[PDB]
C-alpha cells in the first residue's frame, strides 16, 4: 500500500527523527521483500563508501549493524499486534448461541 | 569528491590504490558478455523456508539420516571440456 | 560474533549461499487432536507358575501402541538371587490376529534383546522394572513391568484395533514354572513361595473424527517385524579341542539382523562361563566361591573370557557371505557399528541393516530367496580352570574355562519383515 | 622496502584521509602581512607612588596601536626567603582600564592570582613568578625589579590590538591602585617591617607602529573589536566550622555572555591562602617542625595541591533557580574542569566552571547570557572543619568530607566572571555596545 | 540543565552565534598528499673524534627531507655532576651548504642558546635526556645522544627540502666535534686519561611522496622563506668590580631579523652564562667548605638567579637613535620571552625580538639590517663586586650588582635570526641573499 521511500537521507527508513517536519504520521517502511526496495536501499546505504574490491560480499562495511527496526512510524501500532494476538474468531459463546461447541472457551 | 567515478550502487570502489574510474578498469569487464553460473553477491530472495520438523520420522529412522536421491543434484565441468567461461563468478560489486 | 559472520568466503558458498533452511525458526509437520489412555485388559486362564493365561484386547481406543505386563513377584531369597525375575517369569507371549500367529516373544528373546538394543539408563529403568536392584531381602514384595517389545509397542506407530472389526486381537502369555530367586533356588523349591499376580494394560489411542474413520474404512498395508527362532543343541565346547558346529537355519523374510546366543537352560541369562572372580560365580573371588553356581544378581558380564565364540561366519546358498571374525567383533563391533549400545559376553549379533534398532528398513537379507543359510561356529578351547582367577585373568584368545561347557543351549534368532494386511474389518500377513 | 613499502599499501581506507588529496604538509606558503614596528615607551605616572597609594597614567598616542602592557616594580625583601608569595603581584592592587571616561574593565591582584592559578601553566607560570616573585631564596634586604604583565584583552593578543589611532578624541588611562601592605617586603603578617622600602613604578607600553596603508584604514574605518571583560562580586563565605557542613547559596549579579566562571575561599589576611593550614611541609610556617605554626603560612609555599586543605565540598550553578548541571565536588572544579578545558593544573581552593569549550581562548565557543537570566545563583557545600592542623595523621589520613580546623579561617568568597562585549570606535571615539 | 542557557538568548547574543558561520561538533578534516617517513643513516667522511671534522652528503633517497638527528655515543670521563649537556657541546658546530653555497651555520652555544631560549617544559626536559646524563649516572657510564639539528627544515615539513629538485646540488652537512667535552674527555682544564673518542652516526629523516606530488616536486621550481643564524662572537667589555663597565657592539648584520639573542659565558665552561657562587647549585661543591667559585656545578652550570648574571641594562640603538627605551637586563631575561615565547629562560641568556611570535616560522615583523647603515647593541654591566664565596652577600645584594667571579663571563656571544630566500629550479639552488 503506502510503503515509504527510503531516501538519501534516510537510507533504511527507520524513522528515527527523520519524521520531523516531513511526514510526522509516517507510513510503514516497507516489507523488503514485497516492492523491492532493497537495492536503492543498499544504493542510499552507500552514497560515498569506499568498497576495497577484496570485499566481494558486502559484509565488511559492517552492514550486519544496519537494519529496519520493527517498528518505523510514530506509533507502536498497538492496535496491529492486538489484532495479531486477540481478537479473532468474532462472536464468542457468551454472546451470539451459535458458536459454542460443547466444550469450554478456546485457549 | 569524486563526483565521476563508478559508482557501484551507491559506493566507489578501490582495487590497487585508485578509485575505480570506469567499468573498464574492474576484472568483471573481461566476462562481463558470458552468463555466468552464479553472482557472487547472493542476495536471498524472501526469506529462507523454515526447518520443518517431526516426531514421527526422527522416531521411526532412529537416525541413519535417509538422504533422497531424487534431487537436481547441480553437476560440475566434466574434466575433458576445459571450464566453460560461465564457471566463473561474477562478483558485481554494482 | 560479528567477527566470524564477516569471515565469508567461497568454501562457504556450499553451506550457506541461496539458503534452503535456517535454524533459528521452526515449524511442526505433525498434529494431532489425539489422547492417550491406560486400560486394563481382562486375563483368562488362572494366573500362576507354569501357567498360561491369555487376554483379548479390548475395543476402548482406536489405536494402540505400548503393552506392559505388570506381575507382582516377592523375594524367595536374598539380594543378588535373583536377575530379572519378571523378565524370567514371562516364558513367552504370542501376538494373534484373526487367528493368525503374527509374532513371538520369549523371556530369553527378551534378555537377548535388551542385551543388544537397550541402553544406558534406559537399561537400568529396563531392570529397575523386572528385577530387585537396591538389595531387597527376602520377603520383599514388588510390582513389575514388562513393557512388550512387538512392531507396534516408537511413538509414531499404532496397530488399529479400529482397522480390524471382525478379527479380535490376542495375547496369550507363557509364564514360567520356575522363577530364580522367587519360587526356585538352582533346582531347589522355595517352600511358601508366592504365586504371582498378574495385570495386563494396554494404552489407547483415541483419534478424531477424520482420522477415525479413515483408518476404519481404509485399507491398509503396514510394514511389520517378526521374530523367527530356532533352538538348537551346541556343538559341546572342550579341553580337548575346539568344537565346531554348523546350524542350518530355517529363516525365511528379509532379516535385519541375525543374533544368538549360548547358555546354560538351569540359570536364565547366563551366556557365560562361571569363574572364581568377582561377580562371575555365586561367591566369587572367596573361599565360599562355587564355580558351579552364578551370581545371580550378577548373571552377566562383559568379560569375553568367559564366552565361548572363538569365531564364525555365515553361509549362504553355499557361499560365505562375510569372512569369518571372530566372537569379539559379534560381541562388541556389531552392536557398535550398528547399534551404538554394549553388549554382554556371550551374546552375539550380525546385521544385515544399516541400523537394525530403527523400524524404517535400512538393508535386508531375504531368506526366502536362501536355499542354504548355515552358521559355522567355532568354539574356544574349554581348558581354563575356572576355580584358579590367574588362569582365567591371564589366558589368550582361542580359550575358556572348563565350566564354559556347561552352555549347552544355543538360540538363534532372527528379526524381520512382513507385511500385515488390514481390510475390511479383517487382516493377516501377507508372507508365512 | 623502506619508506616506499608503505605507500605501496594503499585501500580504501586511505581514500578517506588522502583521496582527492586538498593540502599537504611540506609546502608552506607563508602569508606577506602588513609592515610594523614593535617600541617599548615608558609613560608618566601621575601620582605618587607608594604603598597604599592610587596612581594613574594616561597612554599617550607614541604609536598607532597598543598591545602588552607591564607594570614595573622595584621592592626589597623585608624578610628572608619564605616570606613573601608573589609580592609585585599582590602590590598591584587592581588596575582599572578606561577609555574616554568609559569604564572598560578592572582586574584585582587576586584576580590575578586566580587568573595564574587556572590559565598560566608549565614554564610560563615558573617564568611568570620569576617576574613577580623572589625564587632563588634571596635574602633580607634584597632587592629585585618585579614585572607585572597587565593581562586585558588587548595586552593578551595583537589580533585585539587597541586602536589608540582611531581615538583620537578618548584619552585611555590606567588607573592603579599599590597595596597597603605587601607580604614579606613591607609587613609580616600584621606587623610592618621596619625600615621597608617604598616600591618604584613604572608603566611600560608596547606600541604598534603601522605603515601607511594599514595607518590611514585604521584612523579612518569603524571598527569592532570583540573584548573580554571581568565582572566581580567580592562576599562572605559561609563560615565553614567543626560542627557542620556550611552551606551557602549566593546571587550572582552578573551579566553578559560569560565564558566562564571562577572562584575561590580565602584568608585575606594572607594574599594568594586559598586553603587551610596545616603540620604537614609547607602547609604552615615551620610546619613538619615542633616550631611550627598553623596561624601563619609558610608564605613562600602559599599555593598548595593539597585538596584536603580545601574547604568547597561541593558545588552547582543554578540558573533562574533550575540546575545548570548536576551538583559535582569541590575537585571536580579543581580539577577536572581546567583539565578539560584549559590543560594546566589548578592549586587547591580555585574553582572553575566553564561555559565555553575552550575558556583559555580568544574565539568564543560558548557563553552564559547572564543578561536574560534573571536570578543566576552559585550553591556552595563546605566540608566539616574537623582535622587537627596540628597532627599531620589527621592532616593527611583523612575523609573526602572534612578539612582542617583552621579551614574556618578562609571566611571570603571572590567569585570572578569573564564575559565578551563590543568595543565600538568610529570617528576618533569609542566604548563599549552593552551596559548591561 | 544545558537547555536553560540556550533559552537565555538575547542581544548580546547576536554578536557570538547570531546568524551562525561555523560549528565545533562537525570537524571534517582535510584530506591531505599521502606520504610515508623513513629515517635513513648517512655515510659520515672523516675520522671521528674530538677536535676532528666530519662531513655527510644527504642522498637523494626519498624526495623530501626535514629530521636531522645526529648520534653520538659518548662515555663519562667522572661522575654525575660533571658534565652538562656534553652532546651538544661535543657537536661544536654545524654547517648547512647546497650546491657549494652556505646556507646557514650553528654553533654549540647556538644549540645551548636556542634551548634555554625557546624550549621548553618537557621538551627542554626530554631534550636534555638525549643530550646528557640526568639519572646520576657514574664514572664509566656509556650512552647513545641524539642531537636533533635546528635548521629550518629541521624544524617543519613546510620547509622540507625538495631533494627531488636538487639533481645537480648535492645537500652536505659539515659537523665540527669540540677538542674537548666536559666531563667526558675533559674536566676544565684537565685531560682524563683513557678517555674514550665518540661514536658518530647522521640519521636523515627522508619523506616520500606518492606519484602526483613527486612528480610536481621533481619538475615546478619552488621558492621558501628560510631561516638563517648570524653569528658574530666577541669580547665583553670585560665586567668590573669597581663600576658599571659598558659596551657599545656595532652589529654587524643583515637581513629582516626576527630577533636577536645574545649571552655572555665563560668559554672555558660549555654553557655557562652566570657567575659562580657558594650557594647551592652554583658553583663546585657549593653551600659546603670544599665549595669554590673558580670551578661551576657542571651538572648544575645553568641556573634562573638573576644575581649571578652580568647585564645590567641594554638598548638598541638604529643609525644613532634608539629603538626602544633602555631596559634592564632582567627584561630581556624575562619579559621579552614572557611575551614573545612562553617559556623561561636561564640567567645570562637574553633576548629582543623584533617579531610578534619569533618561536614560530610565519614571519610576524623583522627588523631589516640590510637597510640600517648602523645598528648597535648597547649594553651596561653590573658592578661584579659581590663575594661569591658568602652566600649572604650573593643573595642579599642589590639590583645593580653582581658576583666577583662574574668578571669570567668575557665571551659575549650575538645571534640574529634572519629570513632569506632558498629557490630550487631545474635541479639547482640557492639563496638570494649573500653573505
Amino acid at each position: 500500500k503506502s510503503c515509504s521511500k527510503s531516501s538519501a537521507n534516510n537510507p533504511f527508513s527507520n524513522a528515527t527523527v527523520g519524521a520531523l517536519l516531513d511526514n510526522e504520521a509516517r507510513p510503514p517502511a516497507c516489507s523488503y521483500d514485497d516492492n523491492d526496495m532493497a537495492s536503492t536501499m543498499r544504493k542510499n546505504f552507500n552514497k560515498g563508501l569506499f568498497r576495497n574490491l577484496d570485499d566481494v560480499y558486502e559484509v565488511e562495511n559492517s552492514q550486519r549493524q544496519f537494519y529496519t527496526m520493527p517498528v518505523t512510524t510514530a506509533a507502536p501500532d498497538l492496535t496491529a499486534f492486538g489484532q495479531f494476538l486477540y481478537g479473532s474468531k468474532g462472536k464468542t459463546c457468551k454472546e451470539d448461541p451459535s458458536a459454542c461447541t460443547p466444550a469450554f472457551a478456546t485457549r | 569528491g569524486y563526483e565521476n567515478s563508478y559508482d557501484a550502487n551507491g559506493a566507489r570502489l578501490v582495487m590497487d590504490g585508485k578509485v575505480v574510474k570506469s567499468e573498464c578498469q574492474l576484472p568483471s569487464y573481461q566476462i562481463r558478455n558470458s552468463k555466468h553460473h552464479t553472482q557472487l553477491p547472493m542476495r536471498s530472495l524472501n526469506e529462507p523456508p523454515p526447518m520443518v520438523e517431526d516426531l514421527v520420522d526422527e522416531s521411526l529412522f532412529e537416525g541413519l539420516q535417509g538422504y533422497p536421491v531424487d534431487e537436481k543434484l547441480d553437476l560440475l565441468t566434466p574434466p575433458g571440456t576445459a571450464t566453460p567461461s560461465s564457471e566463473w563468478a561474477a562478483i558485481n560489486y554494482g | 560474533g560479528l567477527s566470524q559472520l564477516v569471515a565469508y568466503g567461497a568454501q562457504d558458498v556450499y553451506l550457506t549461499g541461496n539458503p534452503q533452511i535456517t535454524f533459528f525458526k521452526t515449524v511442526y509437520r505433525r498434529y494431532t487432536n489425539f489422547a492417550i489412555e491406560s486400560i486394563q485388559q481382562t486375563i483368562n486362564g488362572s494366573v500362576g507358575f507354569g501357567n498360561k493365561v491369555s487376554t483379548q484386547i479390548s475395543r476402548n481406543g482406536d489405536l494402540i501402541t505400548d503393552i506392559v505386563v505388570e506381575f507382582v513377584l516377592t523375594k524367595g531369597g536374598n539380594g543378588g538371587t535373583t536377575y530379572y525375575p519378571a523378565e524370567e517369569l514371562l516364558q513367552d507371549v504370542e501376538l494373534e490376529i484373526g487367528g493368525q500367529r503374527i509374532d513371538k516373544h520369549y523371556n530369553d528373546w527378551f534378555r537377548t534383546y535388551d542385551a543388544l538394543f537397550r541402553m544406558n539408563d534406559d537399561r537400568y529403568n529396563y531392570r529397575r522394572m523386572t528385577d530387585w536392584v537396591n538389595n531387597e531381602l527376602v520377603g520383599a514384595q514388588k510390582r513389575f513391568y514388562v513393557p512388550l517389545i512387538f512392531f507396534f509397542n516408537t511413538p509414531g506407530l499404532a496397530l488399529p484395533l479400529i482397522a480390524l472389526q471382525y478379527h479380535e486381537v490376542k495375547l496369550y502369555f507363557t509364564l514360567a514354572s520356575q522363577v530364580q530367586g522367587v519360587n526356585y533356588n538352582g533346582s531347589s523349591a522355595i517352600a511358601g513361595a508366592a504365586q504371582p499376580t498378574m495385570s495386563v494394560w494396554v494404552d489407547y489411542i483415541f483419534l478424531d473424527t477424520q482420522e477415525r474413520t479413515r483408518f476404519a474404512q481404509l485399507p491398509h498395508e503396514y510394514l511389520i517385524e517378526q521374530l523367527q527362532f530356532t533352538g538348537s543343541e551346541t556343538a559341546t565346547p572342550s579341553a580337548t579341542t575346539q568344537a565346531s558346529q554348523n546350524i542350518r537355519l530355517n529363516f525365511n523374510h528379509p532379516t535385519k539382523y541375525l543374533a544368538w546366543n549360548f547358555n546354560n537352560p538351569t540359570n536364565y541369562g547366563q551366556y557365560t562361563a562361571l569363574a572364581n572372580i568377582p561377580g562371575a560365580c555365586s561367591g566369587a573371588g572367596t573361599a565360599a566361591a562355587t564355580v558351579t553356581t552364578p551370581d545371580y544378581g550378577n548373571t552377566g558380564t562383559y568379560n569375553e573370557q568367559l564366552a565361548v565364540l572363538d569365531s564364525a561366519k555365515i553361509q549362504l546358498n553355499g557361499q560365505d557371505r562375510f569372512a569369518t571374525r571372530k566372537g569379539s567383533y559379534f560381541n562388541k563391533v556389531q552392536p557398535y557399528q550398528s547399534i551404538g549400545g554394549v553388549t554382554p559376553a556371550g551374546v552375539y549379533l550380525y546385521s544385515f541393516a544399516l541400523k537394525p534398532a530403527g523400524r524404517q528398513p535400512s538393508g535386508t537379507c531375504n531368506f526366502s530367496r536362501i536355499d542354504n543359510a548355515t552358521l559355522s561356529l567355532t568354539y574356544k578351547t574349554c581348558s581354563i580352570d575356572a576355580t584358579s582367577p590367574a588362569a582365567v585373568l591371564g589366558n589368550t584368545e582361542t580359550v575358556t574355562a572348563n565350566t564354559a561347557t556347561l552352555l549347552t543351549a544355543l538360540n538363534i534368532y532372527a528379526k524381520n519383515y512382513n507385511v500385515l494386511r488390514i481390510m475390511s474389518g479383517m487382516g493377516g500377513l501377507a508372507y508365512a
